[PDB]
RNA sequence: UUUAAAUCCUUUAACGAGGAUCCAUUGGAGGGCAAGUCUGGUGCCAGCAGCCGCGGUAGCUCCAAUAGCGUAUAUU
């Protein structure tokens, strides 16, 4: 009954929420997370490989 | 008898027909009148046509056979419009009736037999 | 809605020869009118700029239902002789007459005297239709009127369809000719299943030295119907 | 393939694996000293195992 | 797609069953001394041709 | 439109060995509940021109559906014969007889 | 809430089963109005007949 | 309480108990003295045409197109079905406690005993035939009547004559006595208590519909006297 | 018992058959199909066993006559089809049309199959004098003309229901 | 009403539904996540997993059976 144990645990579907930029640094821009930096990181790697 | 009323039913087959008409009216599967019989032929929703040969001008119903031969629809005549009047549950003489297609109707077995009997009249 | 009268519309040829497509907001199947300005059963016709086309109704016709269903071959082409069994009033016959054109001929067979009077009125206006008011079960009775033909179209709707076609095919159909037969499952055998009926009729056809080639159903327009296309006495390849 | 109205009766293994790829066709085969049907809903009096 | 099939269910297969017999099915039927028509009727409780 | 409770008599016979008349009673009451035995006694007494004290009825069973009820009834010649022949519990149902506890 | 009653669960499964069938095969309809066109295109390139051999 | 047209009414003779039937295939019992409803009876398969009663706690019904005539033993809770002549049964009347007469739209007249499932006597084409050559059909019988405790039976149709009948020994035969000339649809026939005269209801149309309209007829009630010498 | 679980628990064809049946006749679960299939299997096995006997055997004559009378009176067969072959021809849809639910749907007293089941389960349908609330009731041939609304029902001219009375008291 | 008395069965008056929350289960297979923890590498990766995070404490989807549904041992 391994799946039965899994179904009970996943009864609650509230997922962890994201934190925002602090107010006193609002004019700088959005606080980047791993999902955002990965877009900027893969962009650099493609150009350097091409050169 | 006027020869234009060729499919004329006998005594025994008339009893089966008028019983089936009375059954069909209860199941809301019957269209009464010359004009209403014509409309079902256009829509292709008729099993057969029952007409009254005792109309004083026989010509007013002779347009129905022409439509039947194109749709391959059997048709018969009966000797009385007044006998046709009661079986349809109407208080007036009726010269033409049409029984409608109904999906899943329990009258299919009885209708299937009566169509075969009509075709036997044409030999 | 539909194709209202007074709408701009395009006519382009179909894959089959002699058949046309009426391209517009909705598409209809049309054939070129042999006698301009006349409607035989009230269909909607289109004027093209001296030239006119007539719409083909697939609910009232068994050949048009097959064409819309995607049949591979119909073998009715301009300049061909076509023998039609079971002409009835002439709704389908008129469209067949349009395809064959002035050169081809249509032999219309209809036993009933009531519907026979409509063919003669229709044959008056169309010079390439030969009315034959005779029983199709006895081809020897009208062997005077009919020469060799190329295509036999059968819509007789009888329990003995195969035998009727077999007699006429031997007497009149030329070698290498083709045949189109419409099968109504409820007519041959109501007791047996519709699918087993289609297998039995094909079996009888092969016993009559006829080679069936294709079949398809006409489901969106008709229930328990099939159309079988084949060749008679094929030439060696 | 053409007609879809037949029931195939055979005992060869190789033919049976081809017919299983065609949808909607039963297969009849001999099991023990009795006849058996494979892909038919209305089997009724079939060997129960 | 044929109209007889409702997904994988064959509707037009009917109580008169048409059965195509393979050449090997005949031989094993005699070896087990099973009557060809009679055993099919016992399996399906219906007319078989 | 008013609904009424109707009484019908069947298998009526006169038993002279016990001085009574016995019958089967059919009660028709289409809409109401089962009629109490006292009202049946009053109606039957009016029907047979006797006082209610000599009518004893029992065994009323209502058919499924609520239409009709079937029971049994007996009418005696006089009150003394009724007290003399009836079983004790039916008399106690009318209050004529009282059961007495016995010490063991 | 659908899983609470098995009968209405089977009712809903049939309604989908008819919809999913509509892709494979065409449903029969009568000529309830005068024929006014196909309401879609007419494709002349598809050959959907079954070859017999 | 009835759900369709009421086509039958008859009192129990000597009482105030009223029996009614309707096109809704049900038979109901009422107490006119107590203005109360008693019970409902079932078993018919089509609209009922007429209902007749007598001294006994029983009633008889005409089944119309159902083709049956039924005897209702109410207190015994028993039902009898009689299959007789072909066609719809449109009228019924009792002769005595053990005999009745019924009429049909096929022209037949049937004599029934309440103890036998088939008619004792059956007279076909009681009012003759009509129609064009090749389309001849019997006259429709509209009403029948009988004088209590005798063999006298009267039938009426649109054959322009009212026919008097006598029942044979054992009610095994019906013989025509005389024809009373009267033009129109004889919708109702009622004998007198003394039996000295007959009252007939004549109308231009049949009582149920407008299938025919007779112009020469008059909408009137006719008293036909019966005069006897031995 | 009255049913047997299927020999093969995983067949696409069998699942599609059961799905089509339940969808068309508004059944509750698979048991309502399997019971009918069990009864039909019993009847057809009996018919085949009688069919294996000689024609002139008295036992075959008696048992076949009894079986044919029963099948005709329950309405599955036809009066002119009194042969064993037509017994072998029977399907399960023939038995499914004879339920009270399907009949009360077909005579128009209800306007849907699930509406028919709801009407039956709430004591709205009568057969002759008796009130029947069992959806799987098999209607005999004679009783088919005696299905109607019950006299005490709101639809049969009886007293109006709870909601009507409460709204009338409201206004 | 029933019965020695009473219960039960059958009649029957009055209340009793919008998220109709007056809330069906058991087994199988998937998706979704942080300034969170651990382990190993091939910079930004992968596995395992995740009600635990900086501060704060006032009810996702699909499949099979359905008032029923699994697991373990032996076995045919
Ligand atoms: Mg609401």
């Amino acid at each position: 009954m391994a799946a039965a144990f899994r179904k009970a645990a996943k009864s609650r579907q509230r997922e962890h929420r994201e934190r925002s930029q602090p107010g006193f640094r609002k004019h700088l821009g959005l606080l980047e997370k791993k999902k955002d930096y990965k877009l900027r990181a893969d962009d650099y790697r493609k150009k350097q490989e091409y050169l | 008898v006027n020869p234009k009323a060729y499919p004329l039913a006998d005594a025994h087959l008339t009893k089966k027909l008028l019983d089936l008409v009375q059954q069909s009216c209860n199941y809301k599967q019957l269209r009464k009148g010359a004009n209403e019989a014509t409309k079902t032929l256009n829509r292709g929703i008729s099993e057969f046509i029952v007409m009254a040969a005792d109309a004083e001008p026989l010509e007013i119903i002779l347009h129905l056979p022409l439509l039947c031969e194109d749709k391959n629809v059997p048709y018969v005549f009966v000797r009385s419009k007044q006998a046709l009047g009661r079986a349809c549950g109407v208080s007036r003489p009726v010269i033409a009736c049409s029984v409608t297609i109904k999906e899943g109707s329990q009258l299919k077995q009885q209708i299937q037999s009566i169509q075969q009997s009509i075709e036997r009249l044409l030999v | 809605r539909g194709n209202q009268s007074g709408k701009n519309v395009m006519v382009e040829p179909h894959r089959h020869e002699g058949v046309f497509i009426c391209r517009g907001k909705e598409d209809a199947l049309v054939t070129k009118n042999l006698v301009p300005g006349e409607s035989v059963y009230g269909e909607k016709r289109v004027s093209i700029s001296k030239i006119e086309y007539r719409a083909w109704n697939p609910f009232r016709s068994k050949l048009a239902a097959a064409i819309l269903g995607g049949v591979d071959q119909i073998h009715i082409k301009p300049g061909a002789k076509v023998l039609y069994l079971g002409a009835a009033s002439g709704t389908t016959v008129s469209h067949v007459s349009d395809i064959v054109g002035p050169d081809g001929l249509v032999y219309a067979v209809e036993f009933s005297h009531r519907s026979g009077r409509d063919l003669i009125n229709l044959a008056k206006k169309r010079t390439n239709i030969i009315p034959v008011i005779e029983d199709a079960r006895h081809p020897h009775k009208y062997r005077m009127l009919i020469a060799m033909v190329d295509v036999i179209f059968a819509d007789v709707a009888q329990p003995d369809q195969t035998r009727i076609v077999a007699l006429n095919a031997h007497t009149f159909l030329r070698n290498g000719g083709h045949f189109v037969i419409s099968i109504k499952a409820n007519c041959i055998d109501s007791t047996a299943s519709a699918e087993a009926v289609f297998a039995s009729e094909v079996k009888k056809m092969q016993q009559e030295n006829m080679k069936p080639q294709e079949q398809l159903t006409l489901e969106p327009y008709e229930r328990d119907h099939a159309v079988v296309v084949g060749v008679y006495r094929p030439p060696p390849k | 393939t053409q007609h879809k109205c037949y029931i195939v009766a055979t005992v060869d293994r190789d033919l049976k694996r081809r017919i299983r790829k065609i949808p909607g066709v039963p297969i009849m085969y001999i099991s023990n000293h009795r006849y058996n049907i494979e892909r038919m809903p209305d089997d009724y009096g079939a060997p129960r195992f | 797609h044929p109209s007889c099939l409702f997904f994988q269910y064959n509707t037009q297969l009917g109580p008169p069953y048409h059965i195509l017999v393979d050449t090997n099915f005949i031989n094993f039927s005699i070896k087990a001394k099973l009557d060809l028509v009679q055993s099919m009727m016992d399996c399906l409780y219906a007319k078989c041709i | 439109m008013n609904d009424t409770v109707t009484i019908r008599t069947r298998k009526f016979m006169t038993n002279r060995l016990l001085q009574r008349k016995q019958m089967v009673i059919d009660v028709l009451h289409p809409g109401k509940a089962t009629v109490p035995k006292t009202e049946i006694r009053e109606k039957l007494a009016k029907m047979y021109k006797t006082t209610p004290d000599v009518i004893f009825v029992f065994g009323f069973r209502t058919h499924f559906g609520g239409g009709k009820t079937t029971g049994f009834g007996m009418i005696y010649d006089s009150l003394d014969y009724a007290k003399k022949n009836e079983p004790k519990h039916r008399l106690a149902r009318h209050g004529l007889y009282e059961k007495k506890k016995t010490s063991r | 809430k659908i899983d609470r009653n098995p009968r209405v669960k089977h009712r809903e499964k049939f309604r989908r089963a008819k919809i999913r069938r509509r892709g494979q095969v065409r449903e029969v309809r009568k000529e309830e109005q005068r024929y006014s066109g196909e309401l879609s295109g007419i494709r002349a390139g598809v050959k959907k007949s079954i070859k017999l051999k | 309480g009835h759900r369709d047209a009421v086509s039958g009414l008859a009192f129990r003779r000597g009482t105030h108990q009223l029996y009614s039937t309707s096109h809704d295939r049900s038979v109901k019992v009422w107490n006119v003295a107590e203005n109360s409803y008693v019970e409902t009876l079932f078993g018919h398969q089509d609209a009922v045409a007429a209902l007749d009663a007598l001294s006994r706690e029983c009633c008889v019904t005409a089944g119309g197109r159902d083709g049956t005539v039924r005897v209702w033993k109410i207190p015994e809770e028993s039902q009898l079905v009689f299959y007789g002549h072909q066609g719809s049964i449109d009228c019924i009347h009792l002769i005595n406690e053990e005999h009745m007469v019924s009429g049909a739209d096929d022209g037949s007249v049937a004599l029934w005993g309440l103890s036998k499932k088939r008619p004792l006597a059956l007279q076909r084409e009681a009012h003759g035939l009509r129609g064009e050559p090749g389309l001849e059909q019997p006259f429709w019988i509209s009403s029948v009547a009988a004088l209590l405790n005798t063999d006298l039976v009267a039938t009426g149709s649109h054959s322009s004559c009212v026919r008097l009948w006598q029942c044979g020994e054992g009610f095994r035969q019906l013989d025509l006595l005389c024809d009373i000339p009267l033009v129109g649809f004889i919708n109702s026939l009622k004998f007198s208590s003394s039996g000295d005269f007959l009252v007939a209801g004549v109308g231009q149309e049949h009582r149920l519909g407008r299938w025919w309209r007779i112009k020469e007829a008059r909408n009137s009630v006719c008293i036909i006297p019966l005069r006897r010498v031995p | 018992k009255t049913y047997v679980t299927p020999r093969r628990p995983f067949e696409k064809s069998r699942l599609d058959q059961e799905l089509k049946l339940i969808g068309e006749y508004g059944l509750r679960n698979k048991r309502e199909v399997w019971r009918v299939k069990f009864t039909l299997a019993k009847i057809r096995k009996a018919a085949r066993e009688l069919l294996t006997l000689d024609e002139k055997d008295p036992r075959r004559l008696f048992e076949g006559n009894a079986l044919l009378r029963r099948l005709v009176r329950i309405g599955v067969l036809d009066e002119g089809k009194m042969k064993l072959d037509y017994i072998l021809g029977l399907k399960i849809e023939d038995f499914l049309e004879r339920r009270l639910q399907t009949q009360v749907f077909k005579l128009g007293l209800a306007k849907s199959i699930h509406h028919a089941r709801v009407l039956i389960r709430q004591r709205h349908i009568r057969v002759r004098k008796q009130v029947v609330n069992i959806p799987s009731f098999i209607v005999r041939l004679d009783s088919q003309k005696h299905i109607d609304f019950s006299l005490r029902s709101p639809y049969g001219g009886g007293r109006p229901g709870r909601v009507k009375r409460k709204n009338a008291k409201k206004g």
